[PDB]
């Protein structure tokens, strides 16, 4: 970044900062990465999205993709918010 | 909608035609009228109801609460509008359409589910809207309106079959396939009963089994039952709920007509007085009788009237016109003779008729190639 | 013409192997 | 010739002018239960249905009384 930017002094280049996904950027990516799998009707995306901190939006993908395996192990129809909390603890231990 | 008002408002069929059971249906209909904004449904079906003395009492409160919650959903819709968001407007217009399904008006719910049907960012919520039209299409008993959105929403899924979404669509396939008389393709729909569960939205699990036991018990032969249901443990689990079904399965599979005809009156009375299963009560009876007569007559070439009358437990004067009507009308086996007062058939349907099963397609194909000759030069 | 490797290979390997269309019904 | 169909269609217009939407709605009372159903089976179901419409429609409830009497 300092070398390429040392060779690119912002002459002809679009400068769009890529931040870590914010809260709404976790709700919408949580929905995009939640429509693909099952989801209950009694879950609140607000708090479960606010309880997924860390590096970036791939941590939410770690909660979902690393939560479907707990849905398989538990042998249930859908995934509950407590399973998502367990995956939150798992990705927060991996962090 | 998915509320119990679908079933409570679905008991209007047994509320309408018979006058004996029209007491409990109006009891829980009038008691449940204060739930899910039942004003407009029972006001439309008020001709099949009591007088107007107590009717006009609650209409003034339901007509103002309807406008209150309606204008609150309108104000919430205006608060969700002019703002950055997709699922919020889908939830506002979708909730308004759900309340418009509670009142039972498919005009504002038609244009509402049309707007939120056009605001579908993904196909999953689109199929959810389709199901939201199916849950009210069951009450509206429409034919094409519920098959259009499923015919269009059927292709291009690409997201895999869920545990309750695709299974729920299969339950709907059981619904409209039970409405129609198609059986040989509907016998595959209920095979996913392992993943089914108690769905208070459309039909209970015990009502789903009670409804599929007719298409499975009648629409299937002995190898199909032994392969599908007798080998499966599902009917072995759900037979303990009601002891009658076990009698109608082991008695039919056991070929005991003396108890099957004595207990068949419960199937006759239970067969009618149903929302979607009543108008077909004539086909299940005749089809089951000819199916049992072909079952017993399959392994039997000649049959005396004594063993037949004792086996079925009915007079000979009735089976006389039975088989007399089933020779020409039923068309099950060859001609029957009474020179010795003994049912004696031949059934040469294998050796020569097995080759003669294609002569119908040969004559129809002959007329079709005559049409091919009509295409020549014009 | 350990238990980390045995557990990871266990649940990640033999559990998907003993089921058909499981890929389709796990959110592939 | 296709020109002789006009007076036949006029006869159909007279049949439609006899009753104005009366058989469409009155017969639609049964067509709403017959719509989308295979009409090939409706010939047998309507054959036995109309055959039993006069008497002994169900007859299954009467067999329980006909067992001891016959």
């Amino acid at each position: 970044i300092l070398d390429s930017a040392l060779l690119r002094p912002g002459r002809i280049d679009r400068k769009i900062e890529f931040p870590p996904p914010n809260e709404e950027a976790r709700l919408d990516i949580l929905k995009i990465h939640s429509r693909k799998m099952n989801l209950t009707r009694g879950i609140n995306l607000r708090k479960i999205a606010e309880l997924m901190p860390g590096a970036s939006g791939a941590e939410v993908k770690g909660v979902c993709t690393e939560a479907g395996m707990y849905a398989l192990r538990e042998r249930r129809v859908h995934v509950t918010q407590e399973d998502f909390e367990m995956a939150v603890a798992k990705v927060m231990q991996k962090d | 909608p998915k509320n119990p008002d679908l079933r409570i408002a679905q008991l209007r069929f047994l509320l309408s035609l018979p006058e004996h059971r029209g007491d409990a249906a109006v009891r829980d209909e009038l008691m449940a009228a204060v739930r899910d904004n039942n004003m407009a449904p029972y006001y439309e079906a008020l001709c099949k109801s009591l007088d107007w003395q107590i009717d006009v009492d609650l209409l003034n409160k339901m007509k103002k609460a309807n406008e209150d919650e309606l204008k609150r959903l309108d104000e919430e819709l205006e608060d969700a509008e002019k703002n950055l968001g997709e699922s919020e407007i889908r939830d506002a217009m979708m909730a308004k359409a759900e309340y418009l399904c509670r009142i039972g008006d498919k005009e504002g719910a038609l244009t509402a589910f049309r707007k939120t049907y056009d605001k579908t960012v993904a196909l999953g919520h689109r199929l959810d809207i389709v199901f939201y039209l199916l849950r009210i299409g069951l009450f509206y008993m429409d034919n094409d309106l519920i098959t259009r959105n499923t015919e269009k929403a059927k292709s291009l899924i690409e997201e895999g079959g869920d545990w309750d979404r695709r299974n729920r669509l299969k339950v709907y396939q059981g619904l409209y396939c039970v409405a129609i008389r198609d059986f040989k393709q509907a016998a595959e729909l209920f095979l996913d009963t392992v993943s089914t569960f108690t769905s208070y939205e459309l039909m209970d699990y015990k009502t789903f089994v009670t409804y599929t036991v007719y298409v499975s018990m009648i629409a299937l032969e002995r190898p199909d039952l032994r392969e599908k249901v007798i080998k499966g443990a599902e009917i072995l689990e759900v037979l303990h709920s009601l002891p009658a079904v076990r009698q109608y399965l082991f008695s039919l599979y056991e070929c005991r007509y003396s108890v099957f005809f004595q207990s068949l009156a419960v199937v006759e009375q239970e067969m009618k007085k149903d929302w979607l299963f009543a108008p077909h009560y004539r086909y299940y009876v005749r089809e089951m009788r000819i199916h049992a007569y072909s079952q017993l007559l399959e392994s039997y070439r000649s049959l005396t009237l004594g063993y037949m009358a004792e086996a079925f437990g009915v007079g000979v004067e009735f089976i006389d016109q039975e088989l007399s009507r089933f020779i020409a009308a039923g068309r099950l086996h060859c001609k029957i003779d009474k020179v010795n007062e003994i049912v004696e058939t031949n059934r040469p349907d294998s050796k020569n008729w097995q080759y003669q099963e294609t002569i119908k397609k040969g004559d129809l194909l002959l007329n079709r190639v005559q049409k091919l000759s009509r295409v020549i030069n014009m | 013409p350990m238990d980390i490797q045995k557990q990871e290979v266990r649940e990640a390997v033999e559990l998907p192997l003993t089921h058909f269309e499981l890929y389709k019904q796990i959110g592939i | 010739m296709s020109e002789k169909k006009q007076p036949v269609d006029l006869g159909l217009l007279e049949e439609d002018d006899e009753f104005e939407e009366f058989p469409a709605e009155d017969w639609a009372g049964l067509d709403e239960d017959e719509d989308a159903h295979v009409w090939e089976d409706n010939w047998d179901d309507d054959n036995v249905e109309d055959d039993f419409s006069n008497q002994l429609r169900a007859e299954l409830e009467k067999h329980g009384y006909k067992m001891e009497t016959s």
